[PDB]
């Protein structure tokens, strides 16, 4: 029980400090925003 | 009120509202981050 409690207490730090993952969700958000921004920025091209 | 506005040849449709944006005296209109017109200057009242 003590070992589990220590590990579950370290989770709250290692989730946002060690990074590793949690970049996948942000990457999904960033890819969606990039796609939408590029789509609405292509409206400024004369295309000839 | 959603209107068809024609500012000195610039044609568009939308609602024109009072703006807190401070245009420098040489600046005539403002563009959003994706190059869409966001603010305009009144030729008569010099209003943003
Ligand atoms: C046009 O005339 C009005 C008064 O009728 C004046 O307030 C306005 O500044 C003038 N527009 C200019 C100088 O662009």
């Amino acid at each position: 029980a003590n070992q589990f409690n220590s590990a579950i207490g370290k989770i709250q730090d290692s989730l946002f400090s060690t990074a590793s993952a949690l970049g996948k969700l942000q990457d999904v958000v960033n890819h969606n925003a990039q796609a939408l921004n590029t789509l609405v920025k292509q409206l400024s091209s004369k295309f000839g | 009120k959603c209107v068809n506005f024609n500012f000195n040849g610039l044609t568009g449709t939308g609602v024109l509202t009072k703006s807190n944006k401070k245009f420098l005296p040489f600046q005539q209109f403002g563009r959003d981050i994706v190059d869409t017109t966001d603010a305009v200057r009144d030729p008569q009242t010099l209003e943003i």
